[PDB]
C-alpha cells in the first residue's frame, strides 16, 4: 500500500525526492506499517484469548 | 529564544545557486564546497 506517498519502493522515493521531500511520504509509509502492524497484534490477541 | 553557540558562516555564490544552500541538497556547492547537516537548524539569509 501506498498510504498516500508517491511511491511504496523507499528506493524509488529516495531517488526521485529530495530529504526534505522525501521525509513526508517515509513517515507516511512508516506510520500506516506500523498501523498494519499494530492491527495484526490486535487481532493475534483476540485470536489467542 | 537562546542559543548556547552560534556560528556564522559567510561566503559568495551566484545569485540562482542560493537554492543550493539548504539541508540534505545535492550539487556543486553543496557536495563540494559547503554542506548543511540534513537536520540542520538556523536561519540562511542572502541578498544581491
Amino acid at each position: 500500500s501506498k498510504f498516500g506517498a508517491i511511491s511504496s519502493v523507499l528506493n524509488d522515493i529516495f531517488s526521485r525526492l529530495d530529504p526534505p521531500e522525501a521525509e513526508v511520504q517515509i513517515d507516511r509509509l512508516i506510520t500506516g506499517r506500523l498501523q498494519s502492524l499494530q492491527t495484526y497484534v490486535t487481532q493475534q490477541l483476540i485470536r489467542a484469548a | 529564544l537562546c542559543f548556547t553557540n552560534v556560528y556564522a558562516d559567510s561566503f559568495v555564490i551566484r545569485g540562482d545557486e542560493v537554492r543550493q544552500i539548504a539541508p540534505g541538497q545535492t550539487g556543486n556547492i553543496a557536495d563540494y564546497n559547503y554542506k548543511l547537516p540534513d537536520d540542520f537548524t538556523g536561519c540562511v539569509i542572502a541578498w544581491n
